[PDB]
């Protein structure tokens, strides 16, 4: 339609997939730690109580 | 595209014409002329194929 | 669609329709011609849909028949082969399906109910008693039908 | 009207255009699907109620086991194949490629028909007689040979049919190369064919390596249960028989997914309205599949009793598979981005759950490739887990993205985009609400083939009856919206 | 299907006019690619109820005298026909 | 004059897209048959009659097609998939020679009889040596073969050059 | 994209063709007893 | 709470490091495919020239690569630790898988009717923290003695003697069950062992 | 003279002209779809006597 | 805005689709999941499932 | 003009040789094509009949193989029933 955003190439990666990849990345680092803690209960000794 | 008109390809701007010329061949049965023909049995299938039609080789 | 014949005939190489003249069918195998009509994949659809309609009318009974076998046709049929076959199958199923068949169910017991959250866990289940006897509708179960002892 | 009948019967059997053999293994295919459909809804209401509510008898069990294996044969070499590989090969194909037809036309018709004649025996064989094969849809003996339930010949018949399966799909996949290969028209390069054209040239290339070793497997449990040799015995190698069967086995698994890839990306192409992001990439993530299928087949026998370092190396080489298919899904994300796909579209849709279960289903079973972590995880319901939410959520999608794609320009009438949205989307929830529990369950140590379970697992089995009925629901409205399809108005009046 | 083709309503007491016609209508489902509907509001014509109804409307607004077309049963309401043009 | 098409091979209709489904499917049940009631349903010559006889059609059309429809583009299709079905042979041999010498790559083995040595004098060669296997009569067809090849080879040169 | 056909053998209220549709597809006690949701304005020239 | 043995453990904990990587990756995806929809559907952020971009393919068919060799290498050390307490036992156990029973020793068990589908007549004992070894096949046809819960699943085929080296830490009954197809009564052959 | 060519002028100018080569011999297509009949019959027959257990041959 | 309530004309939705979709066959599932509690509370169930069974092998 | 006239009416072409066989054989691949056989003729198959000829008059002394021991006669109870009918090898 006549309301549609259309960008260049240029446009459209610096301004769209990058951001987006950079979000990601604060996921996955973020997501990684909290799992891991969720899971063993310690940010880096295995498992709570157990050693 | 239709056959023999002036086409334009706006994504390009490029200006073409196609066209179509028929294969109309001797019938391939050994019967081939062996030297240079004339017009006048080229000028009957020439009008029978114009006319009606001749088959094709599938 | 109608037959070309009169072209092919008054053609360029009359000699090869000859053949069409013996048992042969003009469509399947005799040689095209340059001015033979175009032929569609679905026929009937090819020459309803310019017109607006579908290809199968439903008030035609010939037409509902027709659809009915190429849309039901062979799922009916291997059904009506498997219920000729097995008979008790379908009529076990048919007990189950109707609360016919209880396995050892008693009266006014009360049963383990759990939708999910992994296996049965004391924290999570309720227990149900069954509402059909709680209206009336139930007063004792059927034992005249078949019972998988050994189980 | 003989005159007509007769030339009816003629055009469908004596033809050999491959747009009306296309229709004609998508018909075939189309009705098998729903045949399997069937049967499964036959287990499912086994599974759901307690006491074996539906054979009644341990003893009539071979009734289930039966089910169960002719589900898996019907929804894998008679649903899948002829449909994604038969209906859309033999009619696109040509097009594609700016050709006529494919080379040798005729062995084309013999691949349909020999289709048909398996069809036709297996359907006598497991309905019309007694006692019907019950072995597993991995026909492994010595329970397939030497036991008390299976002794008729209809087993025998069982095992031709899938010969004749393995023959059709041989000339299939020799005249799909062997076409795409010399008939591309002037200016195509052999790379610059379409991705659907490279995918079928590999699966084809797939089929035809490893059919034959089925046809040894095959043929060495007909002369065991025929002239009473000792190949699969006490005294011979049942194990042998699992190599050589999964040596094919996971090569026909990945010629069933690729064909998909294949579609998926063309409808894309004409829908997002918009060229597939890293084509070149895609094409060589396919090949790269293709290949690294054929060294990964032990993967489905861990604990067989392999040797340990052919334990590692089976690992090794699944993750090694595993790669390029994370590859292509993220091409695909990426595809999507940027274009204007249409944003009320069962093709779109179905497109987005294929992409999602299959990603899910990758993960699901990557787990299980690792070979320690696949002692606790082999003939448990997470397998089933694992390859029905690839198979009936990531192919049957697939097949869903083509037939909403293809069915206006075949028929030349639009669909019913409401419709199709209610069949789809009852066909997402109820097949998860199905698939999905057995995840946990096969984590919790249930194993499968099992018609009476421990009342451990009763929950999991509560989800999956509600999936049940959810898929009766979906599978009735599909079936309607098609008959409703080819069918004029049924009421009109004056406003 | 062959109906009325689309008429005028006039009121005379209360002057206000209105076009109106038969519509047809059946239950939705798929259409079909090779067809564009033809004329089914004025069957067997090349549309000009339109153009007559657009240049007559002009007359019909600024008062018309009607008094010599028929009637619709016992209302006050007249029929004007859209088959050519209205000038009076 | 004849109006010339694409170089393509058209495709003709034939009765080969059902008959050799039939004779699958005839072999098939007449195996079952076979199997179930251990008399043949009918005579096996008559079969294999039958068989011959449907078969004879693909040299009849070959020869009609080759007078007719030939060009260089068909050749390369034919003799490419000439190479497929001879790859496809190949790897049947390759899977029944699997299906072979499975048992004895694997050397250790359970033995009705004795092959360890100094107990007999000819126990340690037992279990290394299957005598019965026709050995020089094998050399003979082998010499055989290697005539059949090596003749139809150079006759094949010949007729090219 | 659609031609009715002829309206008079359509607007019926029990017809061969609606039960055929009832029974395979396209057609049911939905549409009789509540044609204001399941038909509504329908499909035609406006 | 304890383990029952220490390969169960081992196996649970590269377990636990697949699933934080597989979830890690998917909440990652789920972001990117979050803000792409959310994009897409208000017809946002077109660009039919965006078909291709050198860097980021290279980069995201390298990066699973690396996060893969950890996992690949983990796995491997777990078959072998598996793998290792062969040859330090001081106890064989023989079983034999019937049509729809287990021989242990010569002794027959088959599902009892206290239990509806878990308990047996007669279990399979061993003794807590002292190595045992198991060699499993069967008469007839394959089954295949599956406790999960200890970390053993071995296939019991004809004619072919596997040999499972088993190990108990937790005193108890541990259920498991046939986890292969061998008949009509498959469903119904379970397995118990005893940890005393 | 040569045998081939008048083969080939024998399929060109010998014989009707047919747009199938297995319909260019009358009788071996009257033979193959008999072939077709009969393969017909025998699997129809085999499957019946199979099943019931009767073998049409008492009968 | 033409076609019913539920469905629209050809390749059309109906006006506020989404939110009906969502509705009828949030609705759909409520119907399935009370027709499996009334099978699970009326259906076949072993003695091994009653409140008293599983209660004592609940505890030890 | 078509090439049919060299189909129908071919040129004759004239050769040294006294034969067109001699003449093929000048080519190094026939040559060595003819180098094989007679190598397979001459080495194995004079060398293969000089041996029957060698040991016309002498025994085969291989020691036979042992396929089935006494106590296991019955072949462990195992059914044999070829589906000739009878319990026989085909030969
Ligand atoms: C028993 C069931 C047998 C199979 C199904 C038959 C259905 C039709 C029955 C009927 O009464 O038809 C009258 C009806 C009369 O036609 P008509 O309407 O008067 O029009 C005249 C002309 O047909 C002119 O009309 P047309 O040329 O336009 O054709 C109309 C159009 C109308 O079609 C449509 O509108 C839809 C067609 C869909 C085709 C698939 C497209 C891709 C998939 C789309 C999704 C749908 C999937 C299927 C439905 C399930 C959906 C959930 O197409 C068809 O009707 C045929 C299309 C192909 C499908 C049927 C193929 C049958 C022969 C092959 C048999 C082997 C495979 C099946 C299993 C056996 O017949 C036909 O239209 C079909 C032609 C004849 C077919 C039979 C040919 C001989 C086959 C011999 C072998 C049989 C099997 C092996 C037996 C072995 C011994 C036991
Ligand atoms: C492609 C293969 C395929 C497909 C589609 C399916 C579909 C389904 N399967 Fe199954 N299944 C197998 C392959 C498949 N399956 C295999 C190989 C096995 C193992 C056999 C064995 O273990 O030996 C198996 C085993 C298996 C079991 C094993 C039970 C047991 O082992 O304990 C169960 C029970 O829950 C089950 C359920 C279902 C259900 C509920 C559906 C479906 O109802 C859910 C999806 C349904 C769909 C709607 C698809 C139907 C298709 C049509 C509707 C055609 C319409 C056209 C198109 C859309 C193209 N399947
Ligand atoms: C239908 C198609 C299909 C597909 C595509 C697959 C794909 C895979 N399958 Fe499977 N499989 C089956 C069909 C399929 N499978 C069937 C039918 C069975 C059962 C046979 C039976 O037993 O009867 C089966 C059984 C099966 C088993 C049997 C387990 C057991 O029986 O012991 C195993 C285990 O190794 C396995 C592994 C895999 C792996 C590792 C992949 C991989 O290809 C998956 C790769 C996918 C991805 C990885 C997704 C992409 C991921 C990302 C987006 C990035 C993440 C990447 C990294 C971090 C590296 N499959
Ligand atoms: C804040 C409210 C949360 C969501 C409300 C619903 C869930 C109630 C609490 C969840 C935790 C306890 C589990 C008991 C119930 C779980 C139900 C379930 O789906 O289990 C499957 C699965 C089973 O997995 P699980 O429950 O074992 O999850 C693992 C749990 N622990 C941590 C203990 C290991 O449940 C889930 O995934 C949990 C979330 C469910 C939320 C579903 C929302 C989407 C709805 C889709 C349609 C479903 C139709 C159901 C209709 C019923 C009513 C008409
Ligand atoms: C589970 C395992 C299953 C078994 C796997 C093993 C393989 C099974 C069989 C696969 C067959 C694959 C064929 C590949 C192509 C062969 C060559 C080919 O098609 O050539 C082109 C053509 C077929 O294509 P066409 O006829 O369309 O020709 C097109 C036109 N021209 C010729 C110009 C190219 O082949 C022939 O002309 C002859 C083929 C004859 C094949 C069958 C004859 C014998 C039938 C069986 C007799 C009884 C046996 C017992
Ligand atoms: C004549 C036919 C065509 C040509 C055939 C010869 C060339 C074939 C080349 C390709 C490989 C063929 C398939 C594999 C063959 C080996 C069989 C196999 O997998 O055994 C499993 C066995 C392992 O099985 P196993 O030993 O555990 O089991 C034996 C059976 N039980 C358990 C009952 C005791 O070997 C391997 O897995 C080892 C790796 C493969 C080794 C390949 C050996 C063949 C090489 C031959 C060279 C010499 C040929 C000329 C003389
Ligand atoms: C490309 C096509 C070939 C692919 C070859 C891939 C080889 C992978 C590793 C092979 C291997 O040894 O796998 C282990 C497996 C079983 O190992 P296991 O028997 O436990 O160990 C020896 C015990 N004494 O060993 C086996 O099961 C034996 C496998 C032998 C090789 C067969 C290869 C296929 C041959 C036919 C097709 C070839 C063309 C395709
Ligand atoms: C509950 C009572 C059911 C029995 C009484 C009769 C019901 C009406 C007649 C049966 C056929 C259904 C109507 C005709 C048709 O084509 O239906 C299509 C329908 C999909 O439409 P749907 O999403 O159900 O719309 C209503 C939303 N609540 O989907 C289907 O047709 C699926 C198969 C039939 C489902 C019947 C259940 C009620 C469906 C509403
Ligand atoms: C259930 C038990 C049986 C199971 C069998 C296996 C089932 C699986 C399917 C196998 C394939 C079946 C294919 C269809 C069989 C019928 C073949 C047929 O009708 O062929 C058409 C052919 C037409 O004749 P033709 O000479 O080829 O050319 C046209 C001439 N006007 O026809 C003919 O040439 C012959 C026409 C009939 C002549 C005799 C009439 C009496
Ligand atoms: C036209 C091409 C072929 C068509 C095949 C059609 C049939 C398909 C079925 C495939 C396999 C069938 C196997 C059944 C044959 C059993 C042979 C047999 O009994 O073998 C024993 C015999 C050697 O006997 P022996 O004890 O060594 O002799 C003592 C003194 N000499 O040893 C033998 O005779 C070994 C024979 C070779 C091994 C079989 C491989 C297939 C070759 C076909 C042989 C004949 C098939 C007969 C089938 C009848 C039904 C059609
Ligand atoms: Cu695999
Ligand atoms: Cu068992
Ligand atoms: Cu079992
Ligand atoms: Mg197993
Ligand atoms: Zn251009």
């Amino acid at each position: 339609g006549g309301d549609a955003e259309i960008l260049s190439y240029t446009e459209y990666v610096s301004t769209v997939v990058y951001p987006t990849i950079f979000y990601m990345a604060i996921t996955f680092v973020v997501s990684l730690f909290l799992m891991y803690y969720y899971i063993y209960g310690t940010f880096f000794s295995s498992t709570r109580n157990r050693f | 595209v239709p056959p023999n008109t002036l086409a334009v390809c706006i994504d390009c701007g490029i200006h073409f014409v196609a066209r179509i010329n028929e294969q109309l061949t001797f019938w391939p049965d050994g019967t081939q002329p062996w030297e240079k023909v004339d017009f006048k049995a080229v000028e009957g299938f020439l009008y029978k194929h114009y006319k009606y039609g001749s088959p094709l080789m599938i | 669609h109608g037959s070309n014949l009169y072209n092919r005939v008054h053609g360029n190489l009359p000699q090869l329709y000859v053949e069409q003249l013996y048992n042969t069918d003009e469509i399947l195998d005799t040689v095209p011609h340059s001015s033979d009509p175009v032929h569609h994949m679905f026929p009937k659809c090819a020459a309803a849909s310019p017109l607006g309609f579908r290809p199968y009318d439903n008030n035609k009974l010939w037409d509902a028949f027709v659809l009915w076998a190429i849309v039901y046709g062979v799922t009916t049929i291997f059904c009506v082969l498997h219920i000729l076959k097995y008979p008790q199958i379908w009529k076990h199923l048919f007990e189950t399906l109707t609360f016919q068949y209880t396995y050892q169910r008693e009266i006014g017991e009360e049963y383990v109910w759990q939708y999910g959250g992994g296996g049965l866990n004391p924290a999570k289940w309720r227990f149900v008693k069954s509402p059909l006897e709680e209206l009336g509708l139930v007063t004792e179960y059927r034992s005249d039908l078949d019972y998988p002892d050994d189980l | 009207m003989i005159n007509n009948i007769m030339h009816m019967i003629n055009k469908y059997t004596l033809t050999t255009s491959h747009k009306i053999i296309g229709i004609l293994y998508g018909y075939m295919g189309y009705i098998a699907g729903i045949l399997g459909y069937i049967i499964s809804m036959l287990i499912r209401m086994e599974l759901n109620t307690q006491g074996l509510a539906i054979v009644r008898k341990v003893k009539e069990v071979t009734i289930y086991n039966n089910w169960i294996t002719i589900h898996g044969l019907i929804m894998l070499f008679v649903f899948i194949m002829p449909v994604g590989i038969g209906f859309y090969g033999n009619y696109l194909i040509p097009m594609l490629i700016g050709t006529s037809e494919l080379s040798m036309p005729r062995m084309n018709g013999i691949s349909f028909w020999m289709l048909i004649v398996g069809v036709v025996i297996f359907v006598i064989s497991n309905v019309l007689m007694s006692k019907p094969i019950s072995s597993g849809w991995t026909l492994y003996p010595p329970l397939s040979t030497r036991d008390a339930d299976n002794i008729g010949v209809n087993i025998d018949l069982s095992l031709l049919v899938v010969h004749v399966l393995g023959i059709s799909s041989t000339i299939g996949s020799v005249n799909y190369i062997t076409t795409n290969k010399y008939n591309r028209h002037v200016g195509l390069t052999f790379m610059n064919i379409n991705i659907y054209n490279f995918s079928i040239i590999v699966t084809s290339i797939l089929l035809i390596g490893s059919l034959p070793i089925l046809g040894v497997a095959i043929t060495g449990l007909l002369l065991d249960r025929n002239i009473n040799s000792t190949i699969y015995d006490v005294i011979g190698d049942p194990v042998l028989y699992q190599h050589l069967f999964w040596f094919f086995g996971h090569p026909e698994v990945y010629v069933i997914i690729l064909p998909v890839f294949g579609l998926t990306s063309l409808i894309l192409t004409s829908i997002i309205h918009k060229d597939i992001f890293g084509r070149e990439g895609m094409m060589y993530c396919i090949i790269s599949i293709g290949v690294v299928g054929y060294f990964v087949w032990a993967h489905h026998m861990f604990t067989v009793g392999l040797d340990i370092d052919s334990r590692s190396y089976f690992s090794i080489a699944t993750s090694i598979i595993s790669i390029p298919t994370s590859v292509k899904m993220f091409s695909y994300i990426n595809t999507w981005a940027s274009g204007r796909g249409f944003r009320g579209n069962n093709s779109s849709w179905s497109f987005f759950s294929f992409l999602i279960c299959f990603c899910f289903g990758g993960f699901t079973g990557l787990l299980l490739s690792s070979g320690s972590l696949d002692i606790m995880l082999h003939d448990t319901y997470f397998v089933v887990g694992h390859f029905h939410t690839v198979l009936s959520l990531a192919a049957t999608f697939g097949l869903l993205i083509a037939h909403y794609f293809f069915l206006p320009i075949i028929f030349s009438y639009s669909i019913f985009e409401s419709f199709s949205f209610y069949h789809t989307f009852l066909l997402l929830v109820g097949a998860l609400l199905v698939f999905y529990p057995m995840h946990l369950a096969g984590l919790s140590g249930m194993a499968r083939r099992v018609p009476e379970y421990a009342d451990i697992f009763i929950p999991f089995m509560t989800v999956g009856f509600h999936g049940t009925f959810l898929l009766i629901f979906s599978t009735l409205t599909f079936i309607r919206s098609y008959f409703q399809f080819l069918s004029h108005i049924n009421h009109s009046n004056y406003l | 299907m062959n109906h009325e083709r689309p008429w005028v309503f006039l009121n005379k007491v209360t002057g206000k006019w209105g076009a109106c016609g038969w519509q047809p209508f059946w239950k939705a489902t798929s259409q079909s690619l090779n067809y564009i509907p033809d004329n089914f509001i004025a069957l067997r014509t090349n549309g000009s109820w339109v153009r007559n109804l657009w240049q007559s409307s002009k007359v019909l607004d600024r008062g018309l005298n009607a008094s010599g077309y028929p009637t619709v049963g016992t209302t006050d309401w007249v029929r004007i026909p859209l088959d050519a043009p209205l000038e009076a | 004059m004849i109006l010339n098409t694409n170089i393509n091979y058209g495709g003709r209709n034939s009765r080969l897209c059902y008959l050799i489904p039939l004779m699958v499917h005839t072999i098939f049940l007449y195996l079952a048959y076979l199997i179930y009631y251990n008399i043949n349903l009918i005579n096996i010559y008559l079969l294999l009659i039958i068989i011959i006889f449907i078969n004879i059609e693909w040299p009849l059309v070959i020869i009609y097609e080759y007078i007719y429809l030939t060009n260089y583009n068909i050749q390369n299709n034919l003799l490419y998939n000439i190479a497929t079905f001879i790859f496809l042979e190949i790897l049947l041999f390759i899977g029944f020679y699997w299906l072979y010498i499975n048992n004895i790559i694997h050397y250790p083995n359970n033995l009705p009889y004795n092959n360890n040595i100094a107990v007999n004098l000819l126990d340690h060669l037992n279990h290394n040596n299957n005598t019965d296997i026709c050995l020089y009569i094998i050399l003979h067809n082998l010499l055989l073969l290697l005539y059949v090849t090596l003749i139809l080879q150079l006759v094949h040169r010949y007729v090219q050059l | 994209g659609t031609n009715p056909g002829d309206i008079a053998l359509n607007s019926k209220r029990f017809t061969v063709g609606k039960f055929v549709a009832w029974a395979c597809g396209g057609w049911g006690l939905k549409d009789w007893i509540f044609p204001s949701l399941f038909i509504g304005r329908g499909d035609g020239p406006d | 709470m304890r383990y029952g043995n220490r390969e169960i453990e081992s196996i649970i904990l590269f377990f636990d490091q697949t699933i934080i990587l597989y979830t890690s990756i998917i909440n990652a995806l789920i972001v990117g495919i979050i803000i792409i929809i959310r994009k897409w559907y208000n017809r946002k952020g077109i660009c039919n020239q965006y078909i291709y971009h050198i860097k980021i393919e290279v980069i995201w068919t390298i990066l699973p690569i690396i996060f893969l060799i950890v996992i690949v290498l983990h796995s491997v050390t777990v078959i072998y630790n598996l793998e290792i307490n062969k040859g330090t036992n001081n106890k064989y156990i023989n079983v034999i898988g019937n049509q729809w029973y287990w021989i242990y020793n010569n002794i027959e068990s088959r599902i009892s009717s206290l239990g509806r589908i878990i308990l047996v007549d007669q279990p399979l004992f061993i003794k807590a923290n002292n190595n045992t070894h198991l060699i499993i096949s069967s008469l007839d046809v394959i089954h295949s003695f599956a406790l999960p819960t200890l970390g053993i699943k071995v296939d019991a085929i004809p004619g072919r003697i596997n040999n499972i080296s088993i190990n108990g830490l937790t005193q108890g009954l541990y259920v498991g069950y046939c986890s292969e197809l061998c008949g009509s009564g498959h469903a119904f052959m379970p397995i118990n062992l005893i940890v005393y | 003279k040569h045998p081939e060519w008048v083969r080939t002028m024998r399929m060109f100018h010998g014989t009707v002209w047919r747009h199938r080569p297995e319909f260019r011999h009358p009788w071996f297509s009257r033979g193959s779809r008999a072939s077709g009949i009969i393969m017909l019959v025998f699997g129809a027959v085999a499957y019946g006597e199979i099943t019931f257990g009767k073998r049409l041959g008492g009968v | 805005d033409k076609g019913g309530f539920f469905f629209g004309v050809g390749t059309q939705l109906p006006r506020n689709f989404f939110p009906k979709f969502l509705a009828t066959t949030s609705a759909i599932m409520g119907v399935t999941y009370g027709l499996v509690w009334l099978y699970n509370a009326a259906g076949p169930r072993a003695k091994t499932q009653t409140r008293k069974w599983k209660e004592l092998e609940s505890e030890d | 003009m078509s090439t049919n006239k060299n189909v129908f009416f071919p040129p004759a072409l004239h050769l040294k040789e006294n034969s067109i066989f001699q003449y093929k054989f000048k080519n190094l691949a026939v040559r060595h094509d003819a180098a094989r056989l007679g190598i397979i003729l001459a080495g194995p198959t004079l060398f293969y009949w000089f041996t029957v000829y060698y040991f016309k008059g002498m025994p085969n002394g291989l020691p036979p193989v042992l396929l089935n021991p006494f106590v296991n006669r019955n072949y462990r109870g195992q059914k044999r029933d070829m589906p000739w009918g009878t319990d026989c090898a085909f030969l």
